[PDB]
RNA sequence: GAAACUGCGAAUGGCUCAUUAAAUCAGUUAUAGUUUGUUUGAUGGUACGUGCUACUCGGAUAACCGUAGUAAUUCUAGAGCU
RNA sequence: UGAUUCAUGAUAACUCGACGGAUCGCACGGCCUUCGUGCCGGCGACGCAUCAUUCAAAUUUCUGCCCUAUCAACUUUCGAUGGUAGGAUAGGGGCCUACCAUGGUGGUGACGGGUGACGGAGAAUUAGGGUUCGAUUCCGGAGAGGGAGCCUGAGAAACGGCUAC
C-alpha cells in the first residue's frame, strides 16, 4: 500500500501513500527484484523505473524472497540470513518466524521499492625476518641431521 | 607502657615488600589502634614514609593483653598502590568508594543495540 | 557429563598437596601440561602455600604476570601450570634456584640448587621408535621430545637435558645395580640401589630396591626413576638422604633434638 | 576510549533423585578397537616453472546515516558509507 | 612389544585438498650498494597442519546388590545366540542389512514381579559376629513438565539453545 521510495544514485529516501486500483493493478502480482516503470504509478513518476525489492505488511511480518503464496508462512531460518538477524542467539540457532510469500499482492502495508531510472617498513622488516628464520630451520638442518647421520 | 614485637618477618623483593606477623603485647590496655600502631612501626623501621604500612587482622587473645596480626611495609609508594587490595588503600584512604545498583547493570542493556 | 570438568574442588584435591580441608571450597586443579596432574604441583601451590611470597590468588597472578618465575629456564605466566618431578624453579630477581624434589613421605619439596647444578634437568624417557621419514625419537614423561637421540637410548632409560643446548648431554641405562628414586605409591621418595628386576608376561615389572642403610621394598616399573649410575645420584638429595625411617626412630629423632636443647 | 564485527566460553558450576536391581556403581582390567579445543615439546620444501632458486593485491559487511511496518518483543524490510 | 601384515621406509598412482601465514605489537641500530626510513635483523602476539603429551571421554574384562517360586520356563518371523559379506560409527559390536546356521539363559533362581530402590565413600548401634540405613554438600550416573528430533561446536541428542507433539 504505502511505497519507500529510494534512490542510490544521490542517495536520499522518502515514503508516499496511494489508494488507487488502476494504480496499483500493475503493482500487485509482482515478486521481489522485478522492475517496475513508474508512467502508471502516477504521471509524475514517467521515465522512472522502480524496483519492487523488499515489502512487509501490517501485523509487520515481512515478504520473503522465493516463497511464492500470498500467505503468512512459517519457515525455520538461520541467523543473519534474510528475515532472520535474532540477535545474541547462540550462532547455529534456527527459529521458525513468520513471513509473507515473494509475489506482492493485497493485504500488504508497505512495500519498498527503489529507482533505477531517472527520467610499508613495518611489512618490510616482517616478510624477510619470516624469510630469515625459515632459512635458518633448514640450516639447522643440514647440522643436525648430518651430526646424526656420520655415526 | 606496651611493648612491639615481630616474627614469621621475610622479605621478598618479588612484591617489593618486608612482610611479617606482629605480636603486639599491651598489659593494661584495652587495645592498640592500627593508626597507633603506624607511627611505632615507622619510627622503629625509619620507612620514611607512615603510609607505606599497612597492618591488619588484629586480634586481643582471650583473656586481654596481647594481640597478634599481619602487616606489610612497602619500600616504594608505587608498589604499594600497584600489588595492593583494593580495601587496605581505601582504609588508609589512599582511594575512595562507590556503590552499586545492578538492574541493567548488564541485562536489559544487552538488549538494545 | 558433556564435556571436560574444570573445578576441582577442594577433597578432590590429591593427599600430597597438604592443602588444609576448610579453607575455601575448591583447589587450584593444575592445567593439562607436561605432568599427569595427579603427579604434579601447581605454582599457585608452590608460591602461595609454600613460600609464603604471596598471601591470596590474586597476590600469586601479580607474581607470575610480573614474568618473575622460571620452569625449566624459560619464564611462564600460568597460575595452575603441573609442574613435577624435578621441575627447576628460578626467581632472578632473587638470584634462587629449586628443583622441585620429593621427600620420602611423598610429599615435594623445594631442594636448592647452585647455577652450575641448575642449568640441566633430569628425566626419564617414556619411549624410543620412529617418526617422519624414518628418524628416531624418544618420548619422556616430561612431556619433551628429542629428535635424533643416541642410538643406545632405549625406553626406560634416563637423560639429562641441558637448558641452553637443549639436547642430551649424558644417558644413564636403566640397569640393575643404579640408584632410584620412586615417584609414586607408598614407597615414593625413598632411594635406594635396585637388586633385582622381574618381569612378567603380560603385566608389570618390578624392581627391588634397598634403602642404602638397609631397608628393602619393590615396586613396579612405573615409578622408579633412576637418577645416577652405582651409588652416587647425580642430583642433590634432600634434607634426609632419601631414607623413610619407621615412626619409631621419628619418635627417637626428636626425642634426640630435644635433649640437645 | 564507548558501540559493533571477528574469536572463545556458555558442555563448567548449581539443584534434584523421577528413571533404572549385573543394569548405573565399586575394586580392578582393556584400547593392538577409538575420538580429544587447549597447555607443554618437537616438527613444516616444490602451491607450479617448460622444477634451471617465487610471477598480483577483491567487494560487502555490521556498528553509523537515513526511510519504514507492527499492538507487539534482543520482532522485522529497504536505501547510503567503511 | 608378552604378542601385530608394528613403528617406519620405498614405489605406482588417487583427491576437484582441509593444509603449507596477503595477520598484529613495542624496542630502534651496526654499517652505503645509487649515502635513497638506504643493506639490514632481534624480541613478542595470533594462527595453520602432523606426532607426542595433558585434561578427558566412550566403549570395555573379571567379581560384587535387597524381598519374591501364590514369578519354572524365558528369548527366536520383526536380532534372539553365532558365522560370513557389507553398511554405519571416532571405533569394536546384531549397532543395522543380506544370506546361512539354531542357537543363548535357567533349582548356583533365568524371566517376571515388588521396592515408600540412583550406586558408592560412608551413618547409627556395636564385646565378637551382626542388624538397619545411605535424598543430601566427595566421587560416578541420570534429569530438566513428558517424550522425540536436531543445528553450532573439540565437546551438547544441551533445555538459564532450537524444532514438533
Ligand atoms: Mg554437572
Ligand atoms: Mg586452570
Ligand atoms: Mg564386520
Ligand atoms: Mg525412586
Ligand atoms: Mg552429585
Ligand atoms: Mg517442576
Ligand atoms: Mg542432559
Ligand atoms: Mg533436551
Ligand atoms: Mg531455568
Amino acid at each position: 500500500m504505502k511505497l519507500n521510495i529510494a534512490n542510490p544514485t544521490t542517495g536520499c529516501q522518502k515514503k508516499v501513500e496511494i489508494d488507487d486500483d488502476m494504480k496499483l493493478r500493475n503493482l500487485y502480482d509482482k515478486r521481489i527484484s522485478q522492475e517496475v516503470v513508474g508512467d502508471l504509478l502516477g504521471e509524475e513518476f514517467e521515465g522512472y523505473i522502480f524496483k519492487i525489492m523488499g515489502g512487509c505488511d501490517k501485523q509487520g511480518f515481512p515478504m520473503k524472497q522465493g516463497v511464492l503464496t500470498p500467505g503468512r508462512v512459517r519457515l525455520l531460518l538461520h541467523r543473519g540470513t534474510s528475515c532472520f538477524r535474532g540477535h545474541g542467539r547462540r550462532v547455529g540457532e534456527r527459529r521458525r518466524k513468520s513471513v509473507r510469500g515473494c509475489i506482492v499482492s493485497q493485504d500488504l502495508s508497505v512495500i519498498n521499492l527503489v529507482i533505477v531510472k531517472k527520467g610499508t617498513p613495518l611489512t618490510l622488516q616482517r616478510k624477510r625476518a619470516r624469510i630469515a628464520d625459515k632459512k635458518k630451520r633448514i640450516a639447522k638442518k643440514k647440522s643436525e641431521a648430518a651430526e646424526y647421520q656420520k655415526l | 607502657a606496651v611493648t612491639l614485637r615481630t616474627r614469621k618477618f621475610m622479605t621478598n623483593r618479588l612484591l617489593s615488600r618486608k612482610q611479617f606477623v606482629l605480636e603486639v603485647i599491651h598489659p593494661g590496655r584495652a587495645n592498640v589502634s592500627k593508626a597507633d600502631l603506624k607511627e611505632r612501626l615507622a619510627k622503629i623501621y625509619e620507612v620514611k614514609d607512615s603510609n607505606c604500612i599497612f597492618v591488619f587482622k588484629f586480634r586481643t587473645h582471650f583473656g586481654g593483653g596481647k594481640s597478634t596480626g599481619f602487616g606489610l611495609i612497602y619500600d616504594n609508594l608505587e608498589a604499594a598502590k600497584k600489588f595492593e587490595p583494593k580495601y587496605r588503600l581505601i582504609r588508609n584512604g589512599l582511594a575512595t568508594k562507590v556503590e552499586k545498583s545492578r538492574k541493567q547493570i548488564k541485562e536489559r542493556k544487552n538488549r538494545t543495540k | 557429563a558433556r564435556g571436560l570438568k574444570k573445578h576441582l574442588k577442594r577433597l578432590n584435591a590429591p593427599s600430597h598437596w597438604m592443602l588444609d580441608k576448610l579453607g575455601g571450597a575448591f583447589a587450584p586443579k593444575p592445567s593439562s601440561g607436561p605432568h599427569k596432574a595427579r603427579e604434579c604441583l601447581p605454582l599457585i601451590l608452590i608460591l602461595r602455600n609454600r613460600l609464603k611470597y604471596a598471601l591470596t590468588y590474586r597476590e600469586v597472578q601479580s607474581i607470575l604476570m610480573q614474568r618473575h618465575i622460571m620452569v625449566d629456564g624459560k619464564v611462564r605466566t600460568d597460575k595452575t601450570y603441573p609442574a613435577g618431578f624435578m621441575d627447576i624453579i628460578s626467581i632472578p630477581k632473587t638470584g634462587e634456584n629449586y628443583r622441585l624434589l620429593y621427600d620420602t613421605k611423598g610429599r615435594f619439596r623445594l631442594h636448592s640448587v647452585r647455577d652450575e647444578d641448575a642449568k640441566f634437568k633430569l628425566c626419564k624417557v617414556r619411549s624410543v621408535q620412529f617418526g617422519q621419514k624414518g628418524i628416531p625419537y624418544l618420548n619422556t614423561y616430561d612431556g619433551r621430545t628429542i629428535r635424533y637421540p643416541d642410538p643406545l637410548i632405549k625406553a626406560n632409560d634416563t637423560i639429562k637435558l641441558d637448558l641452553e643446548t637443549n639436547k642430551i648431554v649424558d644417558f644413564i641405562k636403566f640397569d640393575v645395580g643404579n640408584v632410584v628414586m620412586v615417584t609414586g605409591g607408598r614407597n615414593t621418595g625413598r632411594v635406594g640401589v635396585i637388586k633385582n628386576r622381574e618381569k612378567h608376561k603380560g603385566t608389570f615389572e618390578t624392581i627391588h630396591v634397598e634403602d642404602a642403610q638397609g631397608h628393602q621394598f619393590a615396586t613396579r616399573l612405573g615409578n622408579v626413576f633412576t637418577i645416577g649410575k652405582g651409588t652416587k645420584p647425580w642430583v642433590s638429595l634432600p634434607k634426609g638422604k632419601g631414607i623413610k625411617l619407621t615412626i619409631i626412630e621419628e619418635q627417637r629423632k626428636r626425642d634426640a633434638a630435644a635433649q640437645a636443647a
